Parts: C-alpha cells; structure tokens; sequence
C-alpha cells in the first residue's frame, strides 16, 4: 500500500546482504585457500501502468 | 423480577468491599 | 414528500460506500489484495409527466488489477507473479480459482495449499515428496532436493499453472478468490490452459495494492455527501409538517 | 402501563446504557491485576435479546444477564507477586482497549437514535389527544 | 457497519504490533524463529448479482473485514557465536534436541546451551533432561561433542576418550507446524507429525558445532519497517472510524 | 414479512453464539430507512388527524344545517 | 392483531 | 440520612 517503503526495505535488505558477504570476506583472510564471493544484485519486476 | 418492575421490598444495601472478609 | 427518499437512498448508497472502503482499508497488510472499486450508479424513474426523481444506487464495478509492493523475503516458496498473472488453485467447492497469493506451504504429507487451498499443476493438485526442500523456478518449475543426499539429486517434479486475465474477465467470488465471468467463460472456455509468456519471481511476496490517498478522498467525500443529504432531509421534513397541519 | 412505543424505545435506551456501563467498567479495569478475592479481572460481555411479547411480532430489547468473557487472561512474568503461579505469570485482564471504544460510540450513537425516535413520536402523541376536544 | 470493520482492521494491526515486539524482544534468545503475521479477509457479502451485459459491470458486493490466520516462523539457519564453554553445540541444518518435559511428555527445541546437574546428566537451562541421555562421569577433564553427535569424555591418567552416547537429532516433513510451548520449546502438532529420530548427519539431519550458539533469526529492519507500516494503518483505521462515527452522528442530531 | 436483505456477518468467534467459522449474524436493519420510515409515517399519521378534525367539525355544521 | 398498535398499552400485561 | 453526593460517596472506602 505504502510501496516506497518495500521498495526501501529490498534497498536496506541487499544492502545488508553485502555487508555479510563483505564481512565474511574480511574475517577468512588467513584461511589457506579460501576464495572471495561477490554477491550480484539485480532488480525485480517492473509494473507496467496503462497509457491510453 | 425484571428490571423496572414494582415490588413491596427495598432492595438490599449496596456494598462494595476493596478486601475478602 | 417523495425527495426524502431520494435522499435516504443517497446517504444509505453513501454508507455502503464507506463500507466498501472501510473493508478495503482493512487489508491493507493483506498478502495479494485486489482492492474493490466503487461507483455510484445513478438510476432514474420513469414515468409522468415531468422526470425529475433520480435515484442513487451503491456498485462495486469488479476489482483492481494494479500490482502492489514486493515485499523480499529470503524463503523460496515466496513467489510474485508478473503484472496481470494469477496462480491457480482448487477452490474451497472442487472448483478452480486464481489469486495473487505466491505464500504457498507444504503439508506434513507433502501437498502443496495456499490459504489451505491445494495448488492446481499441469495435472491436477500438485503433491511434493514428504519433507523434502523445494525451489520454484521463473516460470513455474519445480525443484526437489530430499534433505541429506547428493545435491547432484535435485530433480524437476512439476510444473505450477500460471494463468494471464485482466480485470474484465475476472471477477471475484465470495470466498475470496477470482473466476471468470460469463462472458468471458463463454470465449476463453471454463478453464485457462496455462500462460507460458508469465515469469515469476521466487523469495518475494506480493502485498495489496489498497491506495491509502484515494480511501482518505473516498472518506471525506462520504462524509461531506452524507451531511448535504440530511440537509435535504431536514429541509423535506420541516416543509410537509406545516403544509398538511396548516392546510389540513 | 407505558405505551408500546414508550417501552420499546424505554427498553432500548435501557439496554444501551448498561451497555456503555459495561464497557466503562472494563476500560476502567483494564490494568487491574485482583479482584476482592484474588482472581483476576474478567471482561464482562452484555448480550441483547428481542422481548419479543406477542408471537414473533415486534419487541424491545432485553438483557438475560451479563456474562464473562472466555478468552486466553493475559500473562505477564512477576514471579515476585504472591498471585504469581508455580511458573509465574501474573494473570491481567482479556479487556480490548479498541473494541470496547467501539463499543462506547456504537451505545452512544443507538443511545441517541432511540431519543430521537422518542421525540419524534412525542409530537404525534401530544397531537392524538386534540382528535376529541 | 463500518464501524467492525475498522475494529477489525485495528485489531489486525495491534496483533501484528504483538508480533513484531515479541520478534524485538527475542533478539539476543539463541536459536530463536522469527515470527511472520499473515492476515486473510473473511467471507464477502453479496447484496446483488451483476447484471446481463460499453458500461460498467454494476453490483454491490461489499467485504467483511481482515483475520489473522496463522503466524508462521522463518526455518532459516542462523548465525554462530564463539562461547568457549563445552556444553554448547549449534545445529547446521533442520534439526531439533528432543527433551522430556516434567509431565513426561516430549518436547523439541534448538537452543544448544546445555549443562550437567547433581548426578551428571545433560541439561536444558531450565534443567529438563536431554534424550538420549548422557551420564558423565566426575572425572571429566574434557568432553567433546563430535559432529556426529558423539559424546566422548577425556579421563584422568588415560590416553583414549571414553565414549558415552549419541546425540539423536529429531527431524520434522514440516517444520513450520511446530505449536510453541513457550521457553524455546516446540511440541509436535498434527501439521508437524510423525518425528523422525536420527543420528546427525543422517536422513537429513544437522551436524553439531561444538562451543558454538546458534542467533536469533529476527532481521532488524524490516521489524523497523513493519512497525512503521503498521502505525499508519492504525491511523488510517482510525481515521474510518472517526468518519463512520460523525456520519451516524449528524443522522441521530437531524 | 421478514426484510430481504443479507444478514449482517460479523467476524466474533469469541462469542459464545457463532457460526461453523465464527460468522456472528446480526440483524439487516438499515438505521436511515428505519428513521425517514418512523418520520414519514409521523407525517402521515397527522394529516390523518387533521383530515379526521375537519371531518367532524363539517358535521357538526350539517348538524346546524337549518337552525 | 399480530401486531399491536405503537399507541396501545404494553402487550405485556 | 442520606450523605455526600456524588463523587466522594462513589468512591470505594473501607467503612468506619
């Protein structure tokens, strides 16, 4: 109903999600053979609203 | 019996006590 | 004598209208709501001599279709379909339904329901293998891997049916969910092969689409209505009183 | 005795007033933790049945009696307070705070309807009598 | 009228405000599923069928409200935490410790903070026992809980651990179904039968990390963003009841 | 004869009386009909009564027709 | 019959 | 012999 604010939500939820990974990455820097993960994100449907 | 009839007896005293006696 | 009914009828067509908007509002937080519309239909007498009485009548011409917010939630059994895409389940009365909801869960025996209601696959109510892990792909796949065994094992299982309807050829029942209308049963056929063109996201969920600034439009208008029509009430009941106690 | 108009409406602005004194009291009540005896506060329910007099005709409204609410009490952990349990939870009164606001402005607006009803009739009452003299 | 409507739709919202300050209050809890609120509306009314039909389809058909039906929690695997003690083990996986309750009856649970009573024996923090049970010995310099859930205890002026038992994990097809008995339990419910005792890492079950706690799984903020979502729709119904309200009012004052 | 109109669902299934799913039925009573009808039929009832005064005075006058 | 009049006495006697 | 009216006699107090 409030939209912008899920919209927001995803933003704070992916940005979230590279933060655990950007943590990860930094926490194993002495683990032998450990190798960085990047996460890749991309966004989700677009509505498509009637032009007559 | 129902509430507004007519009877020939006061009604009991209404007490509210704060405590169990 | 007769505006007063004229009036009556308006503010009564006026509080079903707030009724409707009422319950629109209320489902605010409701996973996949279509909000119900609502327009004053007017209806005129006929008869003689001069038409002048013209009556209000309260309808709630079908529903909306516009998408509401996704909401991503990090489950894969969270799905959100594509604008003016439904999913199919079997209705409460062995019949068939669509909905927005993409919360699907899984039984202890393994069914796939949404709202309880049994999801309908290619063919017939879909059924996963007892407690395993489940993936929905984008167009309707599904993916099952038991818990605890090579994941070289995860394997397709079915396929959920993804229907494409707009507005006009839907309307809904009073159980909740959305069928076709007559007419619309009469050129697409009583049930909807399915959509192979509709993609579907998984790990979102679809919310409702109740616009908050139209209710709060909707509300004031009510009330403004409602009080101009007692207006006129006031106005018709002071009249005849004097007219029959004086003329008498 | 009263008129039958005169009950019905009688009856009804009777009905809602104990309506909106139960609401008062359980708004009143909604934090209350004992009673006079040691049992926790219940929400008390008014229930409206038709004094329907002749067969299935017309009737006012008439209360049977005021019963109490079965609802989970609510439980809030104070193992110090001695009406604390063996796992101890305090138990707090079922009272709804909105329900029981709705409540009182839906005995309000029923309150004023039956007055207005009553004061519309009043004329015609007082108008009836000049039918004679 | 509108006025059960709006109470509804209020009522709705102060549920899920319940359940987003239990899902806040339940952040440090270790092995804690969040809480998620779903509502349905109930039953539609009908008042007239639409017409044989351009115009616009005409009928009345007018709702009821919103219900809460169901608060489900989110089975996902939370984080680790280091606590050096030796009694604590986190699941990686879908499992659950099986525990007997004071009654007798069987509960289920995951937070893995353990310890021993008088007489040995593994308990919960609230001291119900942990089944299988586990007896150890007063000599025990060191226990090690394997990831296979193996019990081994280290003696006194010896050079082999002493095997003692297996921690049997109980497995569920729907975890989701579980009824929340209260202090971090779950009991078995007909959505969540037939419990499938097993040996970690077998037939689907989680191993054992020993001297690890599992977190809560609460996200923090989108409870943030819940909360505030649910304050304006609070006021939102509010403002339909203030509206109802002053419309009967002026029909009673005409 | 009994009002047709749905009967007005309510979702209370705390009451003791209830429905299979909780679906308390309250009466149908549209409140503004039920107020334009008591006014109106005030109306009416008074005009009656108007008609019915100069009925009788008219007879009393006929009473008096030659005297 | 059935019904009694507004301005009649009580049915309730 | 009826008493205050109003607030003070509508309060709850123990008797004396």
């Amino acid at each position: 109903m409030i939209s912008s604010l899920w919209i927001a939500k995803t933003g704070l939820d992916a940005q979230q999600t590279n933060m655990d990974v950007i943590a990860n990455n930094l926490a194993n820097v002495s683990t032998n053979g450990f190798k960085r993960q990047r996460a890749v994100f991309e966004d989700l449907l677009y509505q498509t609203i009637r032009q007559p | 019996g129902v509430p507004g009839a007519l009877s020939n007896q006061p009604a009991p005293p209404n007490e509210a006590p704060i405590a169990t006696p | 004598d007769h505006a007063i009914y004229t009036a009556m009828g308006a503010a009564s067509q006026t509080l079903n209208q707030q009724a409707v908007t009422a319950s629109n509002l209320a489902n605010a937080s409701t996973p996949g709501f279509r909000a119900q519309l609502n327009a004053l239909r007017a209806v005129p007498v006929d008869g003689l001599s001069l038409a002048t009485r013209t009556l209000v009548t309260a309808s709630t011409p079908g529903a909306d279709m516009t998408p509401g917010q996704l909401d991503y939630t990090s489950r894969p059994l969270d799905v959100a379909l594509q604008q003016d895409g439904w999913l199919v389940v079997q209705a409460a009365d062995g019949a068939e339904g669509y909905t927005r909801n993409g919360n699907i869960q899984v039984g202890p025996t393994g069914q796939l329901t949404i709202q309880g209601h049994p999801v309908i696959g290619e063919g017939g109510p879909i059924t996963v293998p007892e407690g395993s892990e489940i993936t929905i792909a984008a167009d309707g796949t599904i993916s099952a891997l038991n818990p605890g065994d090579p994941p070289n094992t995860v394997a397709p299982v079915g396929r959920l049916k993804l229907v494409k309807a707009e507005g006009n050829e839907v309307q809904r029942s009073d159980d909740g969910l959305f069928r076709l209308t007559a007419e619309a049963q009469a050129e697409r056929g009583a049930v909807l092969a399915a959509d192979p063109s509709i993609r579907i996201m998984s790990g979102v969920l679809e919310g409702s689409n109740v616009k908050p600034v139209e209710a709060m439009t909707d509300m004031i208008a009510n009330a403004r209505r409602f009080e101009m029509q007692m207006k006129v009430i006031t106005s018709v009941d002071e009249n005849e009183g004097r007219a029959n106690q004086l003329l008498s | 005795a009263l008129l039958n108009i005169f009950d019905i409406a009688g009856s009804a602005l009777a009905a809602q007033s104990k309506r909106l004194n139960v609401a008062a009291s359980n708004l009143a009540n909604a934090d209350s933790v004992t009673g006079p005896d040691g049992q926790p506060y219940r929400a008390k329910q008014v229930v409206f049945q038709v004094d329907a007099a002749p067969g299935q005709a017309t009737g006012g409204v008439k209360v049977a009696s005021v019963i109490e609410s079965q609802a989970p009490e609510k439980l809030v952990y104070e193992p110090g307070n001695p009406l604390a349990d063996a796992n101890g939870y305090v138990k707090m009164p079922n009272v709804d705070v909105v329900g029981e606001m709705v409540n009182t402005m839906s005995a309000s607006r029923s309150y004023q309807a039956n007055i207005e009803v009553l004061n519309t009739v009043k004329s015609m009452m007082l108008k009836t009598l000049t039918l004679g003299q | 009228s509108s006025l059960w409507i709006a109470k509804t739709g209020l009522d709705a919202q102060q549920t899920n405000m319940d359940v987003i300050a239990n899902n806040l209050a339940n952040v440090s809890t270790n092995g804690f599923k969040r809480q998620r609120a779903v509502f349905e509306d109930l039953l539609y009314q009908t008042i007239r069928q639409p017409g044989a039909q351009t115009t616009l389809p005409s009928g009345l058909q007018i709702g009821t409200g919103v219900r809460p039906v169901a608060t489900e929690r989110l089975h996902s695997q939370g984080n680790l935490s280091q606590t050096n003690n030796s009694k604590d083990v986190a699941i990686k996986g879908q499992g659950f410790f099986q525990v007997m309750l004071p009654d007798g009856t069987s509960a289920y649970t995951r937070d893995g903070s353990f310890q021993v009573d008088q007489n040995g024996q593994l308990v919960t923090a609230g001291g119900f026992q942990v089944q299988p049970a586990i007896t150890i010995p007063a000599n025990a310099l060191s226990i090690t809980i394997g990831r296979d859930g193996v019990v081994s205890v280290t003696q006194q002026g010896q050079a082999a651990p002493v095997q003692v038992g297996q921690l049997n994990l109980t497995t569920f097809m729907n975890d989701t179904g579980l009824e929340s008995i209260g202090e971090n339990l779950y009991i078995e419910t007909q959505s969540s039968g037939a419990p499938n005792e097993s040996t970690p890492g077998l037939n689907g079950a989680g191993l054992l990390y020993q001297g690890y706690v599992e977190t809560s799984n609460v996200n923090v903020a989108e409870e943030l963003v819940n909360m505030i979502q649910v304050q304006r729709a609070y006021e939102i119904n509010s403002k339909a009841v203030s509206t109802t309200d002053q419309m009967l009012q002026k029909l009673t004052q005409l």
